[PDB]
């Protein structure tokens, strides 16, 4: 009516603005990582502020009109996303508090030093020499001091600064009426909009419990496969019937187990495949896997890049006078510019991600039709979803047999099958009870429900009971163990690693399905087939417009995840463990403890 | 011979905005078509109510050449019955429109790295604008009860906005020339004719 006009020219004018400032902020930000220098950083920082300053003030203004009074099904829920910006909504003595405390907590991790007790004069860092030690050691004594004296300096340093963290993020999520911070988290997976499709918070924790109750199955027999193994390493300390120690699992938090790879190998006799001999033979260049990625995305229908990307994208180290920070990104900087920075390699690792970022910019090209305040992914594992399957399907060995690499006459064994499907399962099943189990403790511990001076004994119980990793040595409750980990020091969230891992299977079956492929499923490509694409691409431009929900049945078919996809991917190893595992016992008890008598 | 002047409007060093194009009347001359066909790529190149077919035969009394600069994008809003923000706020053509259309690409000269932002379009307009009229008035625009009272605020906006082109916008937001030629034959001696 009178409100929806005012409406519709409130926002043209915020688009109008928005589009121009978000540009200036992200090409200033790229001008500042291409090329680092002082007057980068400071422009990066004016173009930043003004940026924030009129976003706080949109939001600020939006509040006048009433959410009630308008329906249009597309106003509404960009009026929404403007107004959700309630973290100004304190006195400003908290907002300064809050701030100090966050850029200490984060200081403090970023400068954490550990020294020896033999000599004070080494005191490594976490970058040099840490991580190497925690990932290619072999004796016990100098990961137990290293895990030992990382987790004092870092819980001892942490603990009341998280403390009074806490209180002051239940605070802010209170002014916004929320019912405490982690329904604030919670609250990005919500869908409302039209009927049958409606998702609320409270939902997301209970499917994540079910989808645990089928993973449980198939990771205790990789637990199983393990132990055996490092009790070969380490004969008397690990016991058939126990747990596994916290710093032999070949990491400093235990996150990932790839490093555990080359002691729990099932075959010797033949490696792993690795084309990169072959690359070095026929004379590869930086080019020409972008070259090939292209190619591969252009054979199932999707649009090709830009005539811009070649031109203002860097794929090259410079390898002169210029100091670039290496990480592969994907820069979607708005007004229709696309790019990549990679310090490309001549190895299949930077083929792969090659891959990846540009599946991330195809995402991006999809969806670019949409309003600003719309121009985002459905949920937070999209992209990583998206950029997995592509992955997934570039590195199968029929698509490198047509590629060249490899002979024509090649002869396909079943233990290398076996050998890529172990590494594949402690890539992420590895890593999913940890991801889940961090994310219940977070969840409990702001709620308001484990008790302040019974965190660590909680923590530690959970880690015995649903994990099964068993501390070494006793912690007092002055430590803070969860503290040691970048998201919980720096607040980001952790549960989008497991949604990421849920969806990416179920969109790897239905793209191979879609594609006429029968067999196994670790040998499937969505190559040569234009209806992948479409399908693909028929969710892959609906952006943050609508429901989550419909945008997963339009890509498989299902209101909500399913984990069996995994199962089907991984059957082949649950049944080589469970041939295996017929001696040894599955399971693990909560009554050892290893400092104990 | 006397040669009409198709220079003015095919090189010209500057294009008006929007919101006022550059009209300009031709009559009493000789039209050639091999000079229009000058620039190579004619991204845009659509005639209604004549031959796209070489047709010099048929002449008329007056010629009206109506120049601007738009964007990628908004060049498929050119038409005769068509809604969009150009075609309803800044140009508007009629459903007997006997003419042509023309556009072509001009990055390379109407984009800079710091932004040109001398080019301007309306966005805020009360009514639609009625065909071949154009609107130069920068009133303050009001779209609440409450009187705006000349100066701007809540509820109350400036019309005009610009482009600000660069040159690595993509291909849609790139800076576009149109030129449409539009063929009047009224009750008059004919006056425009072929070689
Ligand atoms: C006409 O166009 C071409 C562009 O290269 C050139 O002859 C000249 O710059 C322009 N102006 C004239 C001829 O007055
Ligand atoms: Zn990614």
């Amino acid at each position: 009516s009178l409100i929806e006009e005012k409406a519709e020219s409130f926002l043209n004018k915020f688009n109008q603005e928005a589009e121009d400032l978000s540009y200036q902020s992200s090409l200033a930000s790229w001008n500042y990582n291409t090329n680092i220098t002082e007057e980068n950083a400071q422009k990066m920082n004016e173009a930043a502020a003004k940026w924030s300053a009129f976003y706080e003030e949109q939001s600020k203004i939006a509040q006048n009109f009433s959410l009630q009074e308008i329906q249009n099904a597309t106003i509404k829920r960009q009026l929404k996303a403007l107004q959700q910006s309630g973290s100004s909504a304190l006195s400003p003595d908290k907002n300064k508090q809050l701030n100090t405390i966050l850029n200490t907590m984060s200081t403090i991790y970023s400068t954490g030093k550990v020294c020896n007790s033999m000599n004070p004069q080494e005191c490594f860092l976490l970058e040099p020499g840490l991580d190497e030690i925690m990932a290619t050691s072999t004796d016990y004594n100098r990961r137990l001091w290293a895990w030992e004296g990382w987790r004092a300096e870092v819980g001892k340093q942490l603990r009341p600064l998280y403390e009074e963290y806490v209180v002051l993020k239940n605070e802010m999520a209170r002014a916004n009426n929320y019912e405490d911070y982690g329904d604030y988290w919670r609250g990005d997976y919500e869908a409302e909009g039209v009927e049958g499709y409606n998702y609320n918070r409270n939902q997301l924790i209970e499917d994540v419990e079910n989808t645990f109750k089928e993973i449980k199955p198939l990771y205790e027999q990789l637990h199983a496969y393990v132990r055996t193994k490092l009790m070969e390493v380490y004969p008397s300390y690990i016991s058939p019937t126990g747990c596994l120690p916290a710093h032999l699992l070949g990491d400093m938090w235990g996150r990932f187990w790839t490093n555990l790879y080359p002691l729990t190998t099932p075959f010797l006799q033949k490696p792993n495949i690795d084309v990169t001999d072959a690359m070095v033979n026929q004379s590869w260049d930086a080019e020409r896997i972008f070259k090939e990625a292209e190619k591969f995305f252009v054979s199932v229908g999707l649009p090709q890049m830009t005539p811009g990307f070649w031109t203002n994208s860097m794929l090259t180290e410079p390898g002169d006078d210029r100091k670039v920070v290496c990480h592969p990104t994907a820069w979607d900087l708005g007004h229709g510019d696309f790019r990549i920075k990679m310090c490309t390699k001549v190895t299949m690792d930077n083929f792969l991600t090659a891959h990846h970022e540009m599946g991330h910019i195809q995402y991006d090209m999809a969806y670019a039709k949409q309003p600003f305040l719309l121009r985002n992914g459905a949920n937070e594992g999209f992209h990583e979803a998206v950029g997995e399957i592509m992955s997934l399907s570039a590195a199968t060995p029929k698509h490198l047999k047509s590629i060249g690499l490899l002979p024509s006459n090649f002869q396909e064994d079943n233990e290398t099958e076996i050998n890529f499907l172990l590494k594949q399962a402690l890539t992420i099943v590895g890593t999913l009870p940890f991801t889940y189990m961090l994310e219940k403790w977070r969840w409990m511990v702001f709620q308001d429900k484990i008790p302040r001076e019974q965190w660590t004994k909680k923590w530690w119980e959970m880690k015995r009971e649903i994990v099964g990793v068993v501390e070494p040595l006793p912690h007092d409750e002055t430590y803070c163990d969860p503290a040691s980990l970048f998201h919980v020091s720096n607040d980001y969230s952790f549960i989008r690693y497991y949604t990421r891992t849920i969806y990416q299977f179920q969109f790897q079956e239905a793209l191979c399905q879609a594609a006429k492929h029968d067999g196994p499923l670790h040998k499937c490509d969505i190559s040569n087939s234009t209806e992948a694409g479409q399908k693909l691409l028929n969710m892959l431009s609906l952006g943050n417009s609508g429901p989550w929900t419909l945008a997963l049945e339009n890509v498989v078919g299902s209101r909500n995840m399913d984990v069996k996809p995994l199962l089907n991917y991984f059957q082949p190893l649950f049944v080589w463990l469970k041939e295996q595992n017929r001696n040894s016992t599955v399971g693990w008890s909560t009554d050892w403890s290893p400092y104990a008598d | 011979t006397n040669l009409c002047p198709f220079d003015e409007v095919f090189n010209a060093t500057r294009f008006a905005s929007v919101y006022a194009w550059n009209r300009k009347r031709i009559s009493n001359c000789v039209a050639d078509y091999s000079v229009l066909y000058n620039f190579a790529p004619f991204f845009a190149f659509k005639c209604y109510g004549v031959s796209p077919t070489k047709l010099n035969d048929l002449c008329f009394t007056n010629v009206y050449a109506d120049s601007f600069v738009i964007r990628g994008n908004e060049v498929s809003q050119i038409a005769p019955g068509q809604t969009g923000n150009i075609a309803d706020y800044n140009y508007k053509l009629p459903d007997d429109f006997t003419g042509c259309v023309i556009a072509w690409n001009s990055n390379k000269l109407d984009s800079k790295v710091g932004g040109n932002y001398n080019y301007l379009y309306r966005l805020f307009r009360k009514s639609n604008l009625k065909p071949f009229e154009r609107d130069i008035s920068t009133e303050i625009y009001q779209a609440g009860n409450k009187p705006c009272n000349g100066v701007a605020g809540f509820n109350c906006y400036f019309p005009l906005r610009s482009y600000g082109f660069r040159p690595t916008y993509g291909v849609g937001h790139q800076p576009y020339r149109v030129v449409v030629l539009s063929f009047e034959l009224l009750h008059a001696p004919a006056t425009v004719c072929g070689p």
